[PDB]
């Protein structure tokens, strides 16, 4: 679940204070809460590996469902734009 | 019988500034209309799917804005890099290529473009939010850099298959052939062409810096979107004929039946304000989509190719183009060949030699008043009229305005200087 | 209704300038300075542009000029005799009048 | 192994008609809604920046 | 309705300007862009609103 | 699908069915309730056409 | 890629060897001289 436009601190406080209007709660461990520019993403593990964009989130960040070290989960990543190719330019 | 032919040329660089995307907004229909009011929300539920339709329309627009940006910029299969040594035949691209020393790898021109056009939801918040773009400015800069590296190191080959490296001066020589100017013109004048190019780029920086209206096209999009949200917020202040514009005062002072009537009047006013906002956003989005489609077409045809469409890729004969990113849009630098310093020459449709009519294969016959020469059309370069330069069809009695001149044949000319001894 | 900024006479003047440029200089004027060229040579280059050699035009210059002049006369007869020919522009006028 | 090739040609002139502009209208919002009426105008102001 | 029809007119005007540049100020290789047949040249004429 | 669905909305009216409004209420109150439904349905058609 | 021998029919000549940057030295073959030198090759 992506809470758009807000800080993860504000959301965490709202859950502990029971101040949010939605009555459901997403289980949090703190390892699956990632702050993006789009908002606070709870329920996905951010990884350093860049992949082709699958489910867009915003501000460069996409998410997908993949097996993590053999166990599958939703992960977030900064999308890859393409393979890098340095052209062998010379005179 | 008079033709004018350029004896010189100018390399000109012009800017074309196009919107690609617009601000992606999202509106909470209930919160906008019914600000923390249970009675208002319950009344709002009786009007139907209007809030759903408004949500879908704005979602569709936001998706379209990401599609427009991706289609304009994500036209390169791979992220290309320039070589470590930025030597391209004497052509200085330092003002279009990313500057590696900055926190954001943008060109000097891109820095200018981003500086001239201007999580706290500080602006116009009443249940109205703004979503970020899917691609960040850094990602757009990376696509632009990849396109520049591809064009500079491989010309148009990267846009129709694998990138094939070519020396830059040979790429330009082929672009010259593309506009009808032979390769020797560029090679003989390579320093002049490179100097005119570098001067034109410096002029681009001065033009964009000193003329604030150049980027008005992108600023207007921002300003129009700001006005729409500003207006939408202002619409909450209006009474629309109700006893009060404040929903809490209606519920506080009046009994339920009359309060519901006054609330229904406010609901009508706010809901119509949202429908007006969304309709205007759909019309503006269609305009932006058309602009984005034009920008993508000019990316494919001007940057990843060479275009023979007049004025499509700038004024003059098109040689090449370079993209630069800008907030909510793209700026194309179009490099064209402009004829200069023309001279008056006498011409003729054909040369009459032995009764046969000789026509140019690739050129125009000209005279300086005493001698006839064949020249290329876009650059004065007199050549001897020979049987290789011309072709023969018909005779001297059909072509109107044919002139009498000697067409030289090398083979019968050299036979004359080789076999004269007859032994 | 507000009047247009460019009057019908000014639009006619721009059209005239465009016709004079194309007729006396071909495409050289669109790309920069206008360079004079004899009209039959402009046509010779246009024929070469479509893959037909220059001698076809010069050998048949009188035929081509006559076909052109006849085609223009036919344009006048077509526009004169077919009131629906300009419907696209009339519809715009009708759409605005109807809306008001 | 059969190809057809023209032996003659025709020069053809055709017309293309395109709209360029439309009538530039201007509407006096107050006169249309509340023409020559102060009492009506004072209610029209309460509907926002219409 | 005026904004939607203005957008239609703008698209038409953009097409007319494109044709002016590619058909009148040049010679086009685009099939059927500048009439039927192989394009040689074009001439503009003024018309009301177009 | 949305436009037909809009026929079930009340838009502030007592009921979405014109026959129930006419059968339960006196003429002038029924006319008020009908105008409420007419405004809602007409707005729905204007939205559809736009 | 389809390599062919560089000849006076495949190339054109303009200017001398000093103005072009990066010019290389190679033989350009002229078919006509080789035959014509052959036409008077035995001088009989
Ligand atoms: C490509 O063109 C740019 C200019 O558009 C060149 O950048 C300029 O390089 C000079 C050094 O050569 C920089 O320093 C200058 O030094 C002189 C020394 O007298 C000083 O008087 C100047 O005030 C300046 O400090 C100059 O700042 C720099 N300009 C920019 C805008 O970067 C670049 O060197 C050219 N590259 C090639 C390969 O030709
Ligand atoms: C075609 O036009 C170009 C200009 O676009 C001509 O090149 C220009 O020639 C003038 C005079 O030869 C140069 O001016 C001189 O520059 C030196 C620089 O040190 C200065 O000391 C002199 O006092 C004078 O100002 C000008 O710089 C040069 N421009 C470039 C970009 O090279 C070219 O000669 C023309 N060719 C023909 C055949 O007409
Ligand atoms: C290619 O087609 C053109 C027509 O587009 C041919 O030219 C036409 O030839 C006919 C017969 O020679 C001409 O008709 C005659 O015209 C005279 C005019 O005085 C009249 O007295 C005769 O009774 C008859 O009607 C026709 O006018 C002429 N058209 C033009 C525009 O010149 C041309 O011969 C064709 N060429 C080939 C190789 O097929
Ligand atoms: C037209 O061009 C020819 C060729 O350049 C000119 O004749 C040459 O003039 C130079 C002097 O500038 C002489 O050294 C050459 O020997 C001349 N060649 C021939 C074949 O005559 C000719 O003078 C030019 N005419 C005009 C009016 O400029
Ligand atoms: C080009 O040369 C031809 C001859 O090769 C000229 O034709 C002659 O013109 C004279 C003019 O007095 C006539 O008396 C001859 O009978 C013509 N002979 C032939 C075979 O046609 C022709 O006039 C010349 N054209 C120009 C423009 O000088
Ligand atoms: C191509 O061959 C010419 C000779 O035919 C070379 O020119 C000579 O270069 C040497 C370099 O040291 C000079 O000392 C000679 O005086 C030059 N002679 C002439 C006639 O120019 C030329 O350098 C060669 N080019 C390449 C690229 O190898
Ligand atoms: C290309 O030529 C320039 C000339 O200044 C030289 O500095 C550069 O190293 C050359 N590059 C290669 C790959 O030879
Ligand atoms: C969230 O709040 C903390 C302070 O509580 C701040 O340091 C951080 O930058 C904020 N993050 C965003 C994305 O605004
Ligand atoms: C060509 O000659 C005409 C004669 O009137 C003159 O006006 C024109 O400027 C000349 N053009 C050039 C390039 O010399």
């Amino acid at each position: 679940v992506l809470y758009q436009g807000v800080n993860c601190t504000e959301v965490s406080v709202a859950i502990h204070a029971d101040q949010l209007t939605p009555t459901w709660r997403v289980y949090s461990t703190g390892s699956n809460v990632f702050q993006t520019r789009a908002g606070c993403l709870i329920g996905a593990e951010y990884v350093n590996n860049s992949y082709e964009c699958d489910i867009p989130i915003g501000a460069g960040i996409c998410a997908s469902y993949q097996t993590q070290t053999k166990s599958q989960s939703i992960i977030a990543y900064t999308m890859s734009l393409g393979a890098e190719n340095s052209v062998a330019y010379s005179n | 019988n008079s033709i004018a032919i350029p004896t010189n040329f100018t390399i000109s660089v012009t800017t074309e500034i196009l919107p690609v995307s617009m601000t992606k907004t999202s509106v909470d229909c209930t919160m906008y209309i019914c600000g923390d009011s249970t009675e208002c929300s319950n009344l709002l539920l009786q009007y139907g799917s209007f809030c759903t339709q408004l949500k879908r329309a704005l979602t569709g627009i936001a998706v379209e804005q990401d599609k427009n940006t991706q289609e304009v910029f994500a036209q390169v299969k791979q992220i290309y890099k320039t070589p470590p040594i930025k030597y391209f035949g004497g052509f200085n691209f330092s003002q279009i290529l990313p500057d590696p020393s900055k926190p954001s790898k943008r060109s000097p021109i891109e820095d200018l473009l981003f500086n001239k056009v201007t999580l706290i939801c500080a602006q116009k918040f009443n249940g109205l939010t703004v979503l970020p773009p899917l691609l960040t400015d850094e990602m757009i800069a990376q696509y632009t850099s990849a396109l520049l590296a591809g064009t500079i190191t491989s010309g148009w080959t990267f846009g129709a298959g694998p990138a094939l490296q070519i020396p830059f001066p040979m790429q330009m020589a082929y672009r010259f052939n593309g506009i009808g100017v032979t390769q020797n013109v560029l090679y003989e004048n390579q320093k002049l062409i490179a100097n005119q190019f570098n001067s034109a780029i410096g002029k681009i920086q001065d033009s964009l810096f000193s003329t604030p209206s150049a980027l008005g096209k992108l600023q207007d999009v921002v300003n129009h979107n700001a006005q729409a949200l500003n207006t939408l917020v202002k619409q909450l202040s209006s009474k629309f004929g109700a006893i009060s514009s404040v929903l809490n005062d209606i519920l506080s002072r009046l009994d339920p039946p009359e309060a519901e009537v006054q609330i229904d009047r406010l609901i009508t006013g706010r809901l119509q304000s949202l429908q007006t906002y969304v309709t205007q956003q759909l019309i503006r989005a269609a305009e932006i989509r058309a602009s984005a489609n034009l920008a993508a077409t000019k990316m494919s045809e001007c940057v990843l190719g060479q275009s023979k469409r007049v004025d499509f890729c700038g004024k003059g004969y098109h040689l090449m183009s370079f993209p630069q990113s800008a907030p909510h849009g793209v700026v194309f630098l179009h490099v064209t060949y402009v004829p200069a310093q023309e001279k008056n020459f006498t011409t003729a449709p054909a040369i009459c030699h032995d009764g046969k009519a000789h026509f140019p294969r690739e050129g125009v016959f000209v005279s300086n008043g005493t001698h006839w020469f064949l020249t290329q059309r876009n650059f004065y370069e007199p050549q001897i009229i020979t049987t290789d330069n011309t072709f023969v069809s018909g005779n001297c009695d059909v072509v109107i305005g044919i002139v009498n001149n000697t067409v030289y044949d090398p083979l019968q000319l050299e036979l004359d200087s080789f076999k004269e001894e007859l032994d």
